[PDB]
DNA sequence: TGCCTGGTGTCTTGGGTGTAATCCCCTTGGCGGTTAAAACGCGGGGGACAGCGCGTACGTGCGTTTAAGCGGTGCTAGAGCTGTCTACGACCAATTGAGCGGCCTCGGCACCGGGATTCTGAT
DNA sequence: ATCAGAATCCCGGTGCCGAGGCCGCTCAATTGGTCGTAGACAGCTCTAGCACCGCTTAAACGCACGTACGCGCTGTCCCCCGCGTTTTAACCGCCAAGGGGATTACACCCAAGACACCAGGCA
């Protein structure tokens, strides 16, 4: 966690100039060691004797609920927040659905399979329906305005959009408890945005800060991280815990796959797309 | 194909000492001196410009870097020649 | 792309330091990554030595004099920094053998 | 006058890195002589080395003095940063002449030989 | 001082092969134009380098004295030099061959697309 910037004046800096540090916006003693001396030393009224005190003190101091039975059981009883799980499959499999039933889920009680966090959707599809959010909530008997009032929306609409809102994610969070983070076509900026082959390493590069910060906030706020993939990277191997695969079933029931898990086995399971909820297949 | 200075260090010979020739091998001692002395300056110039930010080599960092790396007499006769160099050519 | 690499020392500063150190018109991908990992080596056997050393005069501080100590004790260091001096350091404890009394 | 029921078929590049086939001449390999250099023996002399004496220069200690160090204060020169803009160097296409590879020849140098001079060591 | 002998230097002759020059060619430097940008200059800030005063005290300094070590001298013996004799292998020249350095010819991956084709008479 932080180390805030009061410690720092215990080692004997002064309090005004850890007060013009926080002024240049360095809150912990973490924060201000793993930095060069020229940033304290841009603060006015901060030399650079004491900006050495600075850093030479410094360095001393420093399980939701997816909502099928079936699939719970196959995954154990449900997301674990706090960790990335991904789940890949086709088009129309019930992924936006997936992600609007959880978007409801996460808010139930821990008892019920939720979080008892609010929810956070980041669109990249323009899919986002507060309405199939009330149908999900009135599904599992919650507030469907409780379930838009816990869950902050925005659209992304490149990847460095989407990478923004990584940080108004990190300070809301903060000040709100949260359960669930959604990105929705998280890959698909990075093939509109990275076409090329030269470009494989960008996007990977991107995908991979991408995916660094996310593990940083699930770390932090303990919190479920959910993005979604259409298999038509590598990287993502070593990022995603549980790997799923969705196929359709014909009708609204799909057919779940794991593709991977460390502990759990390889399995199916198969479960249905209803008008309230992302639910168990019932023939 | 393959460079070296044997035409040019030939001509200045021819300046110096009008009837003196010079063997292969002693030929071969000029090449390697001019390709040191070349490399030597150029080395010096290229972190004089890095030292001071400056993305281009001009005659004063080569100025510098032969004062830097030339003893004496020759430090003063080079930069002499070098700065006359410089004057002839631009007019 | 430290992350990527496994390293703690900078992949993207050290690219950035390549490229504008004028080195070579163009620098391939995997030139900074093992650079990297080369100077974050080398900088973990000398804290390790110097830390060492820190340790054996029961400082829990790593000053000059340990690394001065961990680099002039270990033949391939002191081969590798032969010609460098570190401020600070003083010298290694030596007296020739036929200056002591008989 | 008023009636149904029948399956089975193919064939299609693109971009940007690693491999063997090609090939030729020098690097590697051997033979043969011949001669200069290396190997070996030996005598001896001179130089390394050990021992000894001495005298003087340097280490040690002590009283004096000198200035380095530390701490505070003052101010101003100059390092450092920012803004602006213009000169200057990268870049690019057409031209061409300087520079390089190849060929040829003659003169500087090298090899040989023989007399002169130098130099060393024994007398 | 002398003198003989061994080594080197010098002087001249002959040869030979590499340096110097010439010529074809080709590609790299030059010229002319354009454009971005970098660094030259102005100006402002504010850091730190220089200057100073005063007090303290630890270091420097001058000197006395004793003695350990540098240095000179002497003897010894051993081991390196220098020279004669034998051996050997480096060196010169010539030939064979092959191997590797420089040049030309050859897969693996993801990419999805694309519809056609009517026939057959009885009681």
């Amino acid at each position: 966690g932080p180390q805030p910037i009061s410690r720092l004046e215990q080692c004997g800096i002064n309090a005004n100039d850890v007060k013009k540090l926080e002024e240049a916006g360095f809150h912990t003693v973490e924060a201000v060691a793993y930095a060069p001396k020229k940033e304290l030393i841009n603060i006015k009224g901060i030399s650079e004797a004491k900006a050495d005190k600075i850093l030479a003190e410094a360095a001393k101091l420093v399980q939701i609920t997816t909502g099928s039975k079936e699939l719970d059981k196959l995954l154990q009883g449900g997301i674990e927040t706090g960790s990335i799980t991904e789940m890949f499959g086709e088009f129309r499999t019930g992924k936006t659905q997936i992600c609007h039933t959880l978007a409801v889920t996460c808010q139930l009680p821990i008892d019920r399979g939720g979080g008892e966090g609010k929810a956070m959707y980041i669109d990249t599809e323009g899919t986002f329906r507060p309405e199939r959010l009330l149908a999900v909530a009135e599904r599992y008997g919650l507030s469907g305005s409780d379930v838009l009032d816990n869950v902050a929306y925005a659209r992304a609409f490149n990847t460095d959009h989407q990478t923004q809102l990584l940080y108004q994610a990190s300070a809301m969070m903060v000040e709100s408890r949260y359960a669930l983070l959604i990105v929705d076509s998280a890959t698909a900026l990075y093939r509109t945005d990275y076409s090329g082959r030269g470009e494989l390493s960008a996007r990977q590069m991107h995908l991979a800060r991408f995916l660094r910060m996310l593990l940083r906030l699930a770390d932090e706020f303990g919190v479920a991280v959910v993005i979604t993939n259409q298999v038509v990277g590598n990287i993502i191997a070593h990022a995603s815990t549980t790997r799923l695969y969705l196929r359709k079933g014909r009708g609204e029931t799909r057919i779940c796959k794991i593709y991977d898990s460390p502990c759990l086995p390889e399995a199916e399971a198969m479960f249905a797309i209803n008008a309230d909820g992302v639910g168990d297949a019932k023939d | 194909r393959k460079e070296s200075y044997s035409i040019y260090v030939y001509k200045v010979l021819k300046q110096v000492h009008p009837d003196t020739g010079i063997s292969s091998k002693a030929m071969g001692i000029m090449n390697s001196f001019v390709n040191d002395i070349f490399e030597r300056i150029a080395g010096e110039a290229s972190r004089l410009a890095h030292y001071n930010k400056r993305s281009t080599i001009t005659s004063r960092e080569i100025q510098t870097a032969v004062r830097l790396l030339l003893p004496g007499e020759l430090a003063k006769h080079a930069v002499s020649e070098g700065t006359k160099a410089v004057t002839k050519y631009t007019s | 792309r430290s992350s990527r690499a496994g390293l703690q020392f900078p992949v993207g500063r050290v690219h950035r330091l390549l490229r504008k150190g004028n080195y070579s018109e163009r620098v391939g991908a995997g030139a900074p990554v093992y650079l990297a990992a080369v100077l974050e080596y080398l900088t973990a056997e000398i804290l390790e030595l110097a830390g060492n050393a820190a340790r054996d005069n029961k400082k829990t501080r790593i000053i000059p004099r340990h690394l001065q100590l961990a680099i002039r004790n270990d033949e391939e260091l002191n081969k590798l920094l032969g010609r460098v001096t570190i401020a600070q350091g003083g010298v290694l404890p030596n007296i020739q053998a036929v200056l002591l009394p008989k």
